[PDB]
């Protein structure tokens, strides 16, 4: 998928052509640039010493939501049936990428608690660990699945080494020799051809032997009974079917499961928002900064903008 | 030609098994008609 994209700007470090000119009428509208934002503050912000320990854990905040991102883009797409849910389905806050990047409404009491950041930040962090923790058990679900898949049925198809009862004929065995006169009554023709059957008797193993493994080519053995056979073919297609139903209804749910943690991810970068402007501005959250995933010269006209406050 | 030897087999099998328990059979009878004389000595001879 897309890793974060999100542009740093507090409030009083706009970067377009007023201060409050960053949601609208700003110059990336000439350029194109799909970079849009409204303000969500918390209720209060922590001190100088708390802002700090928020900026050092936004690393791994920042590590889990890239952790979180590569997980929904890899469980769910590698099933070839769980990448159904599209942007609206997949919406961040309740809102399609179009407008869950244009707002930080993420930040109600959903996974923070409305409240001064310092620990609610690691509360919604905790929140989207068990999301990702509920999309990895999804996925080993879908192994599992997968494991169920690729049954029996992966054998060969009768009168061969692996699975050759279902080509079965059912004082004889199962022979299915692939490239006889005696006291034993050895005018029969079994039914074993998926293949050739030859004649032989249990009577004198004289004949059996013969048409089974004496000489030439040794035949292969394989079930008396095609029943069991069926009955596993049978069971591998219903694994299957399984293995594909859960790619399809528990991985929608595993992309189900994906949404949330996009909506993780839009939390996760509304608090940045905040962080950022503690970090760059004083202790109140305040931002004007802006999240998209502009072009190359779109984002090179907006850090020439913004080279007032350049890193 | 050996779907009736196997009745010829079946019948030997019976006949072993036949001679076996006649064999058996006079040692059984023997095992009561003899050494009852020692059980008549706790039966009878206690009385």
């Amino acid at each position: 998928a897309s890793r974060y994209w999100v542009v740093s700007l507090p409030v009083q470090n706009s970067a377009a052509s007023v201060w409050n000119r960053l949601q609208e009428q700003i110059s990336k509208h000439s350029f194109d640039t799909p970079l849009y934002r409204f303000n969500i503050p918390n209720l209060r912000v922590g001190t100088l010493d708390s802002l700090l320990a928020l900026s050092d854990d936004l690393v791994k905040s920042n590590s889990f939501v890239e952790s979180v991102s590569h997980k929904i883009r890899r469980q769910i797409e590698e099933l070839e049936r769980v990448s159904g849910i599209e942007s609206s389905s997949l919406s961040v806050d309740g809102v399609p990428v179009d407008t869950y990047l244009t707002r930080f409404v993420w930040d109600e009491a959903k996974y923070p608690t409305m409240s001064p950041l310092r620990e609610i930040v690691d509360g919604i962090h905790t929140l989207v660990a068990k999301i990702e923790d509920d999309l990895k058990v999804r996925v080993a679900e879908y192994n599992n699945v997968r494991s169920q898949l690729n049954a029996i049925n992966r054998k060969q198809s009768g009168s061969l080494a692996v699975r050759d009862l279902s080509n079965l004929v059912k004082l004889v065995t199962l022979l299915a020799v692939v490239p006889t006169s005696y006291v034993v009554p050895r005018s029969s023709k079994l039914l074993y051809e998926d293949l050739y059957t030859v004649t032989l008797f249990g009577r004198v193993a004289d004949n059996f032997r013969i048409a089974a493994r004496e000489k030439g080519f040794q035949i292969r053995d394989f079930e008396y009974s095609s029943e069991a056979q069926e009955s596993r073919n049978q069971e591998l297609e219903k694994l299957v079917h399984d293995q594909e139903s859960l790619r399809s209804s528990l991985l929608q749910w595993c992309y189900t499961s994906y949404g949330e943690v996009f909506s993780s991810w839009m939390h996760f970068c509304a608090v940045r928002v905040f962080a950022e402007s503690i970090l760059r501005y004083g202790l109140p959250p305040s931002f004007l900064a802006c999240v998209l995933a502009p072009s190359v010269k779109g984002e090179k006209k907006v850090r020439s903008i913004l080279e007032e406050l350049c890193g | 030609q050996m779907v009736r030897f196997i009745r010829q087999e079946a019948e030997e099998k019976a006949n072993e098994i036949s001679v076996s328990a006649e064999e058996e059979f006079n040692i059984e009878k023997l095992q009561l008609v003899e050494a009852e004389k020692k059980k008549i000595r706790q039966e009878y001879e206690r009385k």
